[PDB]
């Protein structure tokens, strides 16, 4: 359907995948990474009702679902439920056959091998793509963000990667990776919430609270004095409708959940937190890099979108770093949405057609090739 | 000598276009069968012989 | 101390 056999692009994390062409401005479709599975008897017939349900097929029919992510904390465990979320992305939404396209993935730098293996065996035995790419998330953010130098601070839903990159390169060693995410605050909400008298312990009850933390919750500037008010008066209370009509009002729950990238300690997380890590991935650095990762804090993954977590994170490490210097950050309309920009940017790179790697060499190497052509 | 490389590569290549075709065929076979499935889903309720005996009788 | 894939490779060659 397209001109050249352009790249395709998908995001796939462990909260929705984008997906769409290189050289795109955007995904055409967005997916819960989500395979669904009846947990009920069938009483009526003919009333087709299939097995398994993908995407936003299983979102749209959850209220009988259980649902399941194939894809924790960045890793695919379930391969069979990411073939059929591709032959969905594919297929039924970009209609697109990546028989005729090259196809790029997405993954943090110290993913778990068999993250990066498995999605090149799926592409290439599955879907016979002619050519693939597993791409790092920070350097996907940096294109998207117009940066060479900076720090990639990817807290999304499954990890936060935090890498340092200087001039294009990896400072493996001051990667302060850290094992706290976007569905650990989804899980304390959850539970905070639990504690009004709204409790939230199935599944449609989680996507509900997932909706409820992107619309109403944040990190704000000063936790003290937020909660000394919320915790003090019904004036920062926020309603949300759920399906049902019930009405749910979230006050000083709605700061305090978010407010665990601050404070891990409040899920029973051992952890600096998000700044505190973001402030070292700076400082391990060396000396002559330190200057320009200060002045490029590079916001990018999901949770950017809570309200003052840009402003927090620049207050918060610029709090640890020296005087004199300036400490900047960069958090553009595009964060999150980066990833996904990125991998349309770097698909379609000249530079990028040598990185590769071609259904020739796959079959000499098997998926295994993954670990020498991309990074 | 070229005409048998000819031969041999254009078999290979007309069995992966024959299998595109079939999977197009297959395609049509198993969306024709949902749409027959939705069909039968609207008029089911008035397939019947009704309403005769009820003055005859 | 005492494949999909080669599956169909193979139809198509066969």
């Amino acid at each position: 359907d397209e001109d050249e056999t352009t790249a395709l692009v998908c995001d796939n994390g462990s909260g929705l995948v984008k997906a769409g062409f290189a050289g795109d401005d955007a995904p055409r479709a967005v997916f819960p990474s989500i395979v669904g599975r009846p947990r009920h008897q069938g009483v009526m017939v003919g009333m087709g009702q299939k097995d398994s349900y993908v995407g936003d097929e299983a979102q749209s029919k959850r209220g009988i679902l259980t649902l399941k992510y194939p894809i924790e904390h960045g890793i695919i465990t379930n391969w069979d439920d990411m073939e059929k979320i591709w032959h969905h992305t594919f297929y039924n939404e970009l209609r697109v056959a990546p028989e005729e396209h090259p196809t790029l993935l997405t993954e943090a730098p110290l993913n778990p091998k068999a993250n990066r293996e498995k999605m090149t065996q799926i592409m290439f035995e599955t879907f016979n793509v002619p050519a693939m790419y597993v791409a790092i998330q920070a350097v996907l953010s940096l294109y998207a963000s117009g940066r060479t130098t900076g720090i990639v601070l990817d807290s999304g839903d499954g990890v936060t990667h935090n890498v340092p990159i200087y001039e294009g390169y990896a400072l493996p060693h001051a990667i302060m990776r850290l094992d706290l995410a976007g569905r650990d605050l989804t899980d304390y909400l959850m539970k905070i919430l639990t504690e009004r008298g709204y409790s939230f312990v199935t599944t449609a009850e989680r996507e509900i609270v997932r909706d409820i933390k992107e619309k109403l919750c944040y990190v704000a500037l000063d936790f003290e004095n937020e909660m000394a008010t919320a915790a003090s008066s019904s004036s920062l209370e926020k309603s949300y409708e759920l399906p049902d009509g019930q009405v749910i009002t979230i006050g000083n729950e709605r700061f305090r959940c978010p407010e665990t990238l601050f404070q891990p300690s409040f899920i029973g997380m051992e952890s600096a937190g998000i700044h505190e890590t973001t402030y070292n991935s700076i400082m391990k650095c060396d000396i002559d890099i330190r200057k320009d990762l200060y002045a490029n804090n590079v916001m990018s993954g999901g949770t950017t979108m809570y309200p003052g977590i840009a402003d927090r994170m620049q207050k918060e490490i610029t709090a640890l770093a020296p005087s004199t210097m300036k400490i900047k950050i960069i958090a553009p309309p595009e964060r999150k949405y980066s990833v996904w920009i990125g991998g349309s940017i770097l698909a379609s790179l000249s530079t990028f057609q040598q990185m590769w790697i071609t259904k020739q060499e796959y079959d000499e190497a098997g998926p295994s090739i993954v670990h020498r052509k991309c990074f | 000598r070229q005409l048998h490389a000819r031969v041999d590569k254009v078999d290979e290549e007309r069995y992966d276009i024959e299998a595109k075709v079939t999977k197009n065929i297959t395609e049509i076979a198993d969306l024709t069968q949902k749409i027959f499935d939705l069909r039968g889903k609207f008029k089911r309720p008035t397939l019947r012989r009704v309403r005769i005996s009820a003055d005859a009788m | 101390q005492n494949g999909k894939r080669q599956t169909e490779r193979e139809k198509k060659k066969k």
